[PDB]
């Protein structure tokens, strides 16, 4: 696989870094997930599935 | 004038996904939107979203975001084009629920061309049907309906037929292979509280001809290409027939 | 929300009468309405765009009227081809919304229902099963109520209802209902006798049948 | 001229419920209307401009409609801080006119006034006059009327009234009224009486005290 | 966002003049009008007139044309307006009458920017109260209030004071020097036909409180630096204060 970063941990660009549609739940640290994943090839193709769909009230 | 044509009707297991394809052609106008609407049978009529096939630019009614995606195909159409114009569009229905069972329409939307505003649905496809259920493709129970203990002459009395216990709804039926036409009512559908369908077909008559006439009916179904034919004479605890 | 409404859920009239169907919205749509007719086994077709403009090749009979919150579709004298479902639609905001729809219906002189009933047959009885049918035939207007009333008691927990529309020649409706259980439960009774309550009948009607004959 | 009339001079409801305010325009304004609110000691704040645009600081607790002469402001649900004065205004014409306004009363269970009468003192009688203080306390609603009597002759002239705002944490209103007499005219009579009519009372109550008590 | 500020309240003799003023700041828009409105508490809300401060060019309601003169600064309206945009606007009430007693508001008008059309008012100040009276500088007369049907035991549920014959409204009243802040009730104001103010205030105590604790009110006023206090315990026909 191709790998993400969150300083304490690393995982594939093909599983949720924390939770689905992260920015609505955790905004000012979702700003920081893109300071950690900042300049690598994988995560800009996981954003396609990580700021994408409906949580349990939000729809996009 | 103009026409739209779309995928044949389809049947699916819940929790899967399905894509409906649309094509439009022959109008003079170039850059209209194509839009998708849906209708649970007679229960409503909902606009879902659309695209402009030139720009992509997918646009959604908020109720469908996450449960659908919309796309269209760009083509090697030159700046001059010099043909009848054409477009191709889709809804991908995803994470299917049995409540998604509906007819889906493609329609032309003039919103972009009419000064980038909302518009009415100008021309429509045929519509196409999506069926969502876990059921297996069971062919019907096809027994003859028995006429009751006869009320006799001086009026009109019971005569008919019953079909039950099938999946895929598109059965058909025919009395005396079409030699009986008038007086036939066929009750269109029933849902048996767990995916299976049912149908009945009936012939209102004067009481003259029970146990006497060759009343006979065909039944036809698409699963396993099953086809059937039966007489409808009185038989229950005892019998009286032609 | 902009809440739509069509006041007549149904309109019944004879050919040559003025049809007139009426629409409300909870706040001003200020034009940006349209009207459609819809046919069984088809997708809708456009009649009117804006408040009052006829769609492509729509002949003369139809006209649209209204402004703000209140609107109507009028037909000058209804032809025998025009009997259909009819819809208003709003496009004043991104939630484009259709009305509940209205059915337009041929008005005719009254006819009352005849009642029929049917036993099970050997293929069900060998399959552990019994199935029983109740009918109302060929009546107008159609607003009847029916129950299975087996040994006078309500049967419903196994038993469905179904309808058919005005026939194109006869202009009458009909109903079909089924009762179905294990063949051993079907023996629990001796008077299978379905009822009807109707507006063309003088009083409720019933007809009776017995298991084992 | 373009007179603006708001139909409720006052309105009442609990928190968490939808108030429906309305205005009549004397002649067509054709949109070109706005809605404001105000609190005491503050200038107004804008809520709505034209029929239905909200000002860019305003939450979905407010909404509007109207398209000629007839206008509505619908508050989606009052929070316990939206209880205020509200005004329409029009700008269809050079004479920009506001309405006379509408005040909303926070609805609660009633309480009748203890009406009282509270005598004057030597600190005032050393300066040629005396004031008697009828003092309807801690009551709801403020629909009370008050009237004054001296030796049982009526004193409706000088005996002015003043009312609290929607005071306390619960809008317990009060009223203070001050029958005021010159020293000689205070000494020429011996019975002072004050009388109240209110919705929370069963029927009118009079309270009295006598000179030299 | 934006704010309007305006000069503090005024008190005046009939037949005198007033130069009320306001400032605006912080908006991205440069060419807004400044408008003046008023209300007396016994009246609705009325527009008087306004200006576009860049041009001058005052505009008035016919009720006030010639009763008032409206003007503005040269607002440093240079090219390269890259400093935050601000402006000052003034009104001149002249030979005023008692009916001109009202709150006057500065408010922002977008009419010129919305294609030179009449408009609603976008933002407001706090307003300037202007007071016209024949009266002159006075501190308060103050009185102790006797209990209703005086009993000194329990037959009434408030204890109170009366304040009279002051000028300028902002007297303020406090109970046990403000320590007894709970259970206070106070009534707004009345101007008598003599042109002077009055007020009433109470603590909502049972008459059993009298001498069980001591009960006072302390008053402050601004003119002549006048300040006063007294008991509210019984003081009228006899000395039975407890």
């Amino acid at each position: 696989p191709v790998m993400c970063l969150l300083a304490n941990t690393t995982f594939p660009c093909s599983q949720p870094p924390c939770t689905p549609c992260c920015y609505e739940k955790e905004p000012e640290e979702t700003l920081r997930m893109l300071e950690d994943n900042v300049m690598r090839p994988g995560y800009y193709q996981l954003l396609q599935a990580s700021l994408t769909c409906s949580p349990h009230r939000q729809r996009r | 004038q103009v026409q739209l044509v779309q995928s044949g009707a389809e049947v699916k297991k819940p929790g899967s996904a399905v894509k409906v394809s649309c094509k439009a052609s022959g109008g003079t106008l170039r850059k209209y939107a194509i839009s998708w609407l849906r209708q649970a049978p007679g229960q409503g009529l909902e606009w879902m979203g659309g695209i402009i096939p030139i720009f992509g630019t997918a646009n959604y009614a908020q109720k469908f975001q996450g449960r659908v995606t919309i796309t269209a195909d760009e083509s090697t159409t030159t700046p001059y084009t010099t043909t009848p114009y054409t477009s191709t569009a889709y809804i991908e229905l995803t994470s299917l629920r049995s409540e998604d069972t509906a007819v889906y329409y493609c329609a032309r939307d003039l919103g972009p061309l009419t000064g980038y505003s909302y518009s009415y649905f100008d021309y429509w496809g045929q519509g196409t049907l999506v069926t969502v259920s876990s059921a297996s493709t069971k062919g019907p129970s096809v027994f003859p309906l028995a006429p009751s203990s006869k009320s006799t002459s001086g009026g009109t009395a019971a005569l008919g037929c019953l079909v039950k216990d099938y999946f895929p709804e598109p059965v058909t039926v025919s009395w005396n292979s079409g030699a009986l036409t008038s007086g036939v009512h066929t009750f269109p559908a029933v849902l048996q509280s767990s995916g299976l369908y049912s149908l009945s077909s009936v012939v209102t008559v004067p009481s003259s001809s029970l146990g006497t006439q060759t009343y006979i009916c065909n039944v036809n179904h698409k699963p396993s290409n099953t086809k059937v034919d039966k007489k409808v004479e009185p038989k229950s605890c005892d019998k009286t027939h032609t | 929300e902009i809440v739509m409404t069509q006041s007549p859920a149904t309109l019944s009239l004879s050919p040559g009468e003025r049809a007139t169907l009426s629409c409300r919205a909870s706040q001003s749509v200020s034009s940006y309405l349209a009207w459609y007719q819809q046919k069984p086994g088809q997708a809708p077709r456009l009649l009117i765009y804006d408040a009052s403009n006829r769609a492509t090749g729509i002949p003369d009979r139809f006209s649209g009227s209204g402004s703000g919150t209140d609107f109507t579709l009028t037909i000058s004298r209804l032809e025998p081809e025009d009997f259909a479902v009819y819809y208003c639609q709003q496009y004043a905001n991104s939630r484009r919304t259709f009305g509940q729809g209205t059915k337009v219906e041929i008005k005719r002189t009254v006819a009352a229902p005849s009642v029929f009933i049917f036993p099970p047959s050997d293929e069900q009885l060998k399959s552990g099963t019994a199935s029983v049918v109740c009918l109302l035939n060929n009546f107008y207007p159609r607003e009847a109520k029916v129950q299975w009333k087996v040994d006078n008691a309500l049967q419903s927990g196994n038993s469905q209802e179904s309808v058919t529309e005005q026939d194109s020649k006869d202009s009458t409706y009909s109903l079909s209902s089924t009762l179905t259980l294990s063949k051993a439960d079907y023996e629990k009774h001796k008077v299978y006798a379905c009822e009807v309550t109707h507006q063309g009948l003088s009083s409720p009607v019933t007809k009776s049948f017995n298991r084992g004959e």
